[PDB]
């Protein structure tokens, strides 16, 4: 639900909440798997920002991918691959 | 006792001589890699030039995170200042520093001086809930106008769709409460450029119109408000587009009042108005503004005396210690306001003879009683 002028239903909202939750961070996460299993770190295999540049590119209020995203459950899965993007320049 | 100034030179030129052991040739730099129980400067500037997640397998740190008086001084000195983000000294998070600060905040060292992950990282739950401690440091102010707007629109839009459960709606509330004090100055800056303020021809004289005139001159241009000065210019304010706006402040910001100071503010404003109503006949001036006190239902949302004879006939309510600092925050003379307030009191009592000013409060509440229950009181000064 994005507005409250149109028709919405609450029974039918919790199965937006959770169905969103199941898959939207996966698509996010497979962008971040390409960093360390396709080795494309920016738009060239050099420089490691675009994992460090993504740490508040995941954070947006224009797509609102922030508010559903777990502070330990999805954020810990996310930073461990950043930490493997960092060791391509360690 | 020149201790502090000696050991200034000492740690300065250990940190300098620990980036000078880095532009020298090396073999015995192992004797910094290994080599402490006290006196820092072995990991304070010996990896604090690059990422600290690429050096968690290095000798500098994660070997000094078990040595005491080394462990605790790295993560202390990095969380002193990172705050304000709309400045040339940090600028905004997006790169390198953001991912270090992540580490140091959910930690045995603590926030309320940094919140960089609590605006933008991913987290909503740990972020905006710990952010609640920080949005009482935006209680009636912004830091920058453009920075406050950034914290709050992120906290608003984050909290629009609650998905850390959906029941956790507290996180919307004080965030909205703080967006108003930046919105206010935007609106009012253009409005005094047009201008609409008007001034009384009775109290034009005195140092009592100077609380009013300052606020006007400040608000031509974008300026964060003070609230109590508005209650205190009341009776010196003219026009009927505004003559009833600090009745709002008694209610909703009467919460920021201490519930003892609020009484003597009320004693000041209704003692000014009773004299002002001696130059109005009909008592119509009082009648309209006591209507607005009854149609917002002021005395029944908080304690509030309605104008009546006792609240302006006693000189035991006059408190000089209060006046010397609520008008001692502007460059007017402290005696000048205090002797003016004094002579208001002795003019109430010189015309409580033949019931002159007495009947004029009696008949104001007493005629707005033909359609409401509010009627004159004086056994507590409240209905």
């Amino acid at each position: 639900d994005l507005t409250s002028s149109n028709f919405a239903d609450s029974a039918d909202y919790e199965i937006l909440y959770e169905i969103r939750a199941l898959y939207t961070p996966f698509l996010l996460m497979e962008l971040h798997k390409k960093l360390v299993e396709a080795a494309k770190l920016l738009k060239i295999p050099k420089f490691i920002s675009e994992a460090l540049a993504f740490t508040s590119l995941v954070a947006n209020e224009n797509d609102k991918i922030y508010l559903l995203f777990q502070s330990s459950g999805k954020l810990k899965e996310y930073l461990d691959l950043v930490a493997r993007t960092a060791t391509l320049s360690n | 006792n020149f201790i502090n100034i000696n050991n200034l030179y000492d740690d300065n030129h250990l940190d300098w001589n620990h980036v000078l052991c880095k532009v020298n040739l090396k073999e015995q730099c192992i004797q910094i890699a290994e080599f402490y129980k006290d006196l820092s400067g072995l990991v304070q500037t010996l990896q604090t030039l690059d990422q600290n997640d690429s050096t968690t397998v290095s000798l500098y740190e994660t070997f000094f995170n078990e040595f005491p008086k080394e462990f605790s001084f790295t993560l202390f000195e990095y969380l002193i200042k990172h705050k304000k983000l709309n400045d040339l000294i940090f600028r905004f998070p997006q790169q390198h520093d953001v991912l270090i600060q992540f580490f140091q905040e959910s930690a045995p060292k603590y926030g309320h001086v940094a919140w960089i992950q609590q605006i933008l990282d991913g987290s909503y739950a740990d972020a905006m809930n710990t952010l609640k401690n920080i949005t009482v440091d935006d209680s009636k102010k912004g830091e920058s106008l453009s920075e406050c707007e950034l914290h709050l629109n992120v906290a608003k839009l984050s909290s629009l769709l609650v998905e850390k459960d959906n029941l956790d709606i507290n996180t919307l509330r004080k965030i909205q409460y703080n967006l108003d004090t930046i919105d206010a100055e935007k609106n009012i800056s253009n409005k005094l450029k047009k201008g609409e303020v008007q001034i009384c021809k009775r109290f034009k004289n005195g140092s009592i119109r100077e609380v009013f005139n300052i606020l006007v001159e400040e608000l031509k241009s974008t300026t964060v408000v003070n609230l109590s000065d508005l209650v205190e210019l009341y009776s010196m304010l003219d026009d009927e587009e505004s003559l009833f706006i600090p009745l709002r402040l008694l209610s909703v910001d009467g919460n920021l009042l201490n519930f003892e100071v609020k009484k003597f503010l009320n004693a000041l404003v209704w003692r000014r108005i009773v004299l002002l109503n001696a130059s109005n006949e009909g008592d119509k001036l009082l009648q309209h503004i006591v209507k607005r006190v009854f149609d917002e239902e002021l005395p029944k949302n908080n304690d509030f005396p309605l104008p009546s004879v006792d609240l302006l006939c006693d000189k035991s309510l006059l408190t000089p210690e209060y006046i010397s600092e609520t008008y001692g925050r502007f460059p007017i003379d402290q005696n000048a306001i205090r002797e003016e307030i004094y002579e208001e009191i002795s003019q109430v009592e010189t015309l409580n003879s033949d019931n002159s000013l007495e009947i004029k409060l009696h008949s104001t509440i007493g005629s707005v009683a033909k359609e409401k229950n509010y009627t004159i009181n004086y056994e507590t000064n409240t209905v």
